[PDB]
């Protein structure tokens, strides 16, 4: 338990063994579980002696030693990020990676992983300073099963954070060099190496269509599916994240889920006890739902329409806001047939019961399925006996006081549903 | 993320 002030006064001694246990002793601060001195270290100029003593390769322990704790000031703040990466500690990790000490190399890829995880800009600097070739490298391996596992988890995490934030993405090229190494990592047996895959996957999922496009054509989606029926939550809730991703693209995207098999693990889903798994699964509902024709006739086969009218009856808001949205998106895009058996599912009363929400938003998309519904009652010719339901449920009555509403599409909706209907 | 060493709608 060393101050700052005998670390500085050994770091700055012309002793090199006197230099490994002052750095040393700052590993030990900086590792301990409450409020380590970071700000401390920095203020003390240390950070210029840590990285220099990364190149010491006549020295191994001091590497070690200053790695550790570099990584360690690393993991706070982005000022303190931003210190680290200042003393120039990039280059010396990337060196590092190639280092003969398998503990030395790992701390390595840990402190590239906090530097990367800081954003976007330092993600690109460790791409640009080449630390993708050698962090692979590291797994150019015939079986990963022969690694050590902290390590390959270490290895994973890193790469993941390569492959995070947006604003802008990861360089193209960064991606597509990386993703095979990914898809080795997503058919690991480990299942922290398999949650941090499903993370990376579904960073790389999360934007343009194009994007998906190019983790799409890696034939990843089946095991994405495998996860998705995981018993982990560690695993299920990043590979539902990717999935609900990837059904945010194209139709066809899309079908190369459903192909899969993902729906049939959506009862599970949608009736999952965690209720970020209940709201990201509705999403993912509400995203397919959208698709076309044989889409939503694929959701009501999987006889999943009676899970979106559970989740609308009993739900956090949020995911009862997803379902709204869901069934919206049904019934824009369903044919008639497909809209009288979600009618015949109990749709009505739920959707009604929810027009009492504080929540403009929602109001208008409930807003927006009813008049759907009524058109294909119009089209059925049975507008007469949706109104009854409508009245029945106490409905009529919730878009009669929406009439009185503060905003104009809700006003005009209601006041047009109850002149042209009721 | 960081790590201390010790020891169709795209938006819900």
């Amino acid at each position: 338990n060393w101050s700052v002030e005998d670390i500085v006064k050994g770091i700055n001694s012309n002793n090199l063994e006197s230099q490994l246990q002052a750095t040393q002793a700052a590993r030990k601060l900086l590792s301990r579980e409450k409020q380590p001195p970071i700000d401390n270290i920095i203020r003390a100029g240390l950070i210029p002696k840590f990285v220099s003593f990364l190149g010491k390769t006549d020295c191994s322990p001091i590497q070690f030693e200053s790695a550790w704790a570099l990584t360690n000031i690393a993991s706070g703040t982005s000022e303190q990020t931003k210190a680290v990466v200042d003393g120039g500690a990039i280059p010396a990790f990337i060196s590092l990676l190639a280092s003969p000490h398998a503990h030395i190399s790992e701390q390595a890829v840990w402190a590239l992983g906090n530097i990367a995880g800081d954003g976007s800009a330092f993600r690109d600097l460790v791409i640009k300073h080449g630390a993708i070739d050698p962090l692979l490298a590291l797994l150019a391996v015939p079986d990963l099963s022969t690694l050590a596992c902290g390590y390959l988890r270490n290895l994973t995490w890193t790469l993941s954070n390569l492959c995070r934030n947006k604003n802008p993405a990861p360089p193209l090229d960064a991606v597509e060099q990386i993703l095979p190494t990914l898809v080795r990592l997503l058919h690991h047996n480990d299942p922290e190496v398999l949650a941090d895959s499903c993370w990376a996957i579904s960073y790389l999922t999360d934007g343009p269509n194009e994007r998906i496009e190019m983790v799409v054509k890696k034939g990843v989606v089946p095991q994405l599916v495998k996860l998705l029926g995981a018993t982990e939550l560690p695993i299920v809730t990043p590979a539902l994240r990717a999935i609900g991703n990837i059904v945010t693209g194209t139709d066809e995207q899309t079908q190369k889920v459903i192909d899969a098999g993902a729906l049939a693990v959506f009862p599970s889903l949608l009736t999952n006890p965690k209720t970020n798994i209940q709201k990201e699964a509705t999403w993912t509902m509400s995203n397919i739902t959208a698709g076309r024709q044989d889409q939503i006739q694929q959701v009501v086969n999987h006889g999943l329409v009676p899970f979106l009218v559970g989740v609308l009856s009993k739900a956090d808001f949020k995911t009862q806001k997803e379902a709204a949205w869901a069934i919206t998106n049904y019934t824009s895009g369903g044919t008639v047939e497909q809209i009288v058996y979600l009618v015949h599912c109990g749709i009505i009363e739920p959707l009604m019961n929810l027009l009492s929400a504080k929540d403009t938003k929602i109001i208008q998309v409930i807003l927006d399925a009813i008049s759907n519904i009524f058109q294909a009652a119009e089209k059925l010719g049975e507008t007469e006996k949706l109104s009854i339901m409508i009245e029945e449920c106490g409905g009529l009555d919730k878009i009669e006081a929406l009439q009185r509403h503060e905003n104009e599409s809700v006003y005009k909706a209601s006041l047009n549903l109850i002149e042209k209907y009721f | 993320e960081k790590r201390r060493k010790f020891l169709k709608r795209k938006v819900w």
